């Protein structure tokens, strides 16, 4: 019944080539968050990286100016029933 | 075969109780899942009361003793679920609660065993 | 919930039976740290660790098999309660060195086996 | 299969009114030993006292000189199957 998906994913700060994102942790033991990002225009590779379970913010760098990016965050979390599994993602669009 | 039935009947009741209590309550406080804690504390209590009670009644059927201790307490308690919970916390970088979980499970389970033993020991005259 | 109950009972009964057989066969061989109770906790730690890593890679497995292996088998096989009386008895016997040793070897050992189980499968895939 | 009864019960030292007894511990977790002693002659009352599980010697005091005593030792021990139970006794006769 308890959701393992993060909430309130948003860009807290931005430059033309980078985004500082943050999110609220779900009420489960998160081992790590997986951040993904790629250009919304679906003709460019999606990249992913992890952040530790204690962190609830991340920096994305090396972006192109004036381009729409799709950014998602999901968890690798422990629960009783599923042990280690991956949550569904929370997703936002942001234009540099 | 009679001993095997005691282990299976007791074990099945204990495992079922752990399953029900864990799925119902563990998600309420994930830093120290209370379903897994309560079953370990409860099993510690029961085995302690068994320790003291069976000493005073040496002629009880080995069936009931085996059903309560190896069966019920054995099925009800868990070291394995306790380990993954701690392992996950260690992997999550949550050392304060990994350490707290180890102390509260172990020190707590011994205290409940002591309580169970001494409550029954104090009751006898 | 009836199909889930069968997984818990079947798994639990196999685990409890294995603990019973291994404990009665081996615990008396070294009573300062009963090896039957240690081996089942170490083994359950290993299985739950391998399950942790394996079930992550196979998210579409039936919840039946996952529940039978973890809550059932590992839950029934491992024990916190029998671990507690062994330590309690040693504490009552004035044998503090082995009471402390038993606590460290069971807990540190069970976490190490969980780590081994997890990383062996993680390194394989 | 492992015996919980002590072995080699014997008087290591004596005075007219006391006996220092010793025994080999059985290969089980002994919580306490129970020492019993009474006059071998007839039905004078048998008395008992406990000694801690770590000790494998005990002093018996307040005996009468030149009298035959029956001395027994049994354990209250932990095992896997029986939890806390009492062993059979080991027994010796000794004349002060
Ligand atoms: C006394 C009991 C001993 C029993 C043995 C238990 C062994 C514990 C295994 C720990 O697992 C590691 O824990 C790190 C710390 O949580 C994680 O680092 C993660 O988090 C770090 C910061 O928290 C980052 O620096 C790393 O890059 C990142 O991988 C890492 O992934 C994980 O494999
Ligand atoms: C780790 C967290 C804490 C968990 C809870 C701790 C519970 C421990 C209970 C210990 O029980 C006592 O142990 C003493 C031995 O340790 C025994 O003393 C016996 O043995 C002593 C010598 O070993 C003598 O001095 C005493 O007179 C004699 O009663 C005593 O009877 C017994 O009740
Ligand atoms: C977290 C727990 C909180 C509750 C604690 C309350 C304790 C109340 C009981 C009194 O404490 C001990 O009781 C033992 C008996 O129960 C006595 O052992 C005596 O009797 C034992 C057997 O019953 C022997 O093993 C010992 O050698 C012998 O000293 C021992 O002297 C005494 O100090
Ligand atoms: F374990
Ligand atoms: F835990
Ligand atoms: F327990
Ligand atoms: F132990
Ligand atoms: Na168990």
């Amino acid at each position: 019944s308890v959701s393992s998906v993060p909430t309130k994913l948003e860009v807290v700060a931005a430059t033309p080539t980078s985004l500082l994102i943050s999110w609220d942790a779900p009420a489960v033991t998160v081992v790590h968050y997986v951040i993904t990002y790629g250009e919304t225009g679906g003709n460019s590779p999606v990249q992913e990286f992890t952040v530790p379970g204690s962190k609830s913010t991340a920096t994305i760098s090396g972006l192109k100016p004036g381009v729409d990016y799709t950014i998602t965050v999901y968890t690798m979390y422990y629960s009783y029933s599923d042990l280690y599994s991956y949550s569904s993602p929370i997703s936002i669009n942001y234009r540099t | 075969i009679k001993s095997l039935f005691a282990v299976i009947i007791g074990g099945s009741v204990g495992c079922t109780l752990r399953w029900l209590l864990s799925t119902k309550f563990n998600s309420l406080f994930p830093n120290l899942p209370p379903g897994t804690l309560v079953v370990n504390l409860l099993a510690g209590l029961i085995i302690g009361t068994a320790l003291a009670y069976f000493l005073r009644q040496p002629h009880l059927d080995p069936f009931w003793k085996l059903m309560i201790t190896t069966g019920l307490c054995g099925g009800l308690s868990t070291m394995s679920t306790f380990s993954v919970e701690v392992f996950a916390l260690l992997q999550a970088g949550n050392y304060i609660w990994a350490l707290t979980s180890v102390l509260v499970h172990v020190i707590g389970s011994l205290i409940m065993t002591a309580l169970g033993f001494f409550i029954i020991t104090i009751l006898f005259a």
